[PDB]
């Protein structure tokens, strides 16, 4: 039992700071209706996209 | 990379807990066994008083 390192929470930290992210994530595109907010999320949509919006 | 290295030093670095204080115990008996034999073993000399006289 070694107490200086918890490895089972702070491996269970990481994994909590990856679902929050995506959650996040998936808000942004709910609030927004859009799929691409930043160019991230797709950089051949996004720039389709701004021709298509031009056009 | 810092899970995988911070458990790779800990096990380098930190005690075992169980295995420390049940070692920690173990010593912490034998002093008594010296301390209860080093009393008796003042003793054994104080017997040639009696062949003294």
């Amino acid at each position: 039992m070694r107490i200086n390192h918890n490895i089972a929470a702070l491996n269970t930290s990481r994994q909590l700071n990856a679902g929050s992210n995506a959650a996040s994530k998936n808000m942004e595109k709910l609030s927004s209706g859009l799929r691409i907010n930043r160019a991230g999320d797709d950089a051949a949509g996004l720039a389709i996209s701004e021709k298509m919006r031009s056009q | 990379s810092s899970e995988n290295l911070t458990s790779a030093e800990s096990r380098i670095r930190d005690v075992d807990m169980a295995s420390e204080m049940m070692e920690y115990t173990k010593n912490n008996i034998l002093t008594q066994a010296s301390q209860a034999m080093l009393a008796q073993a003042n003793q054994q000399p104080q017997q040639v008083l009696q062949l003294l006289k």
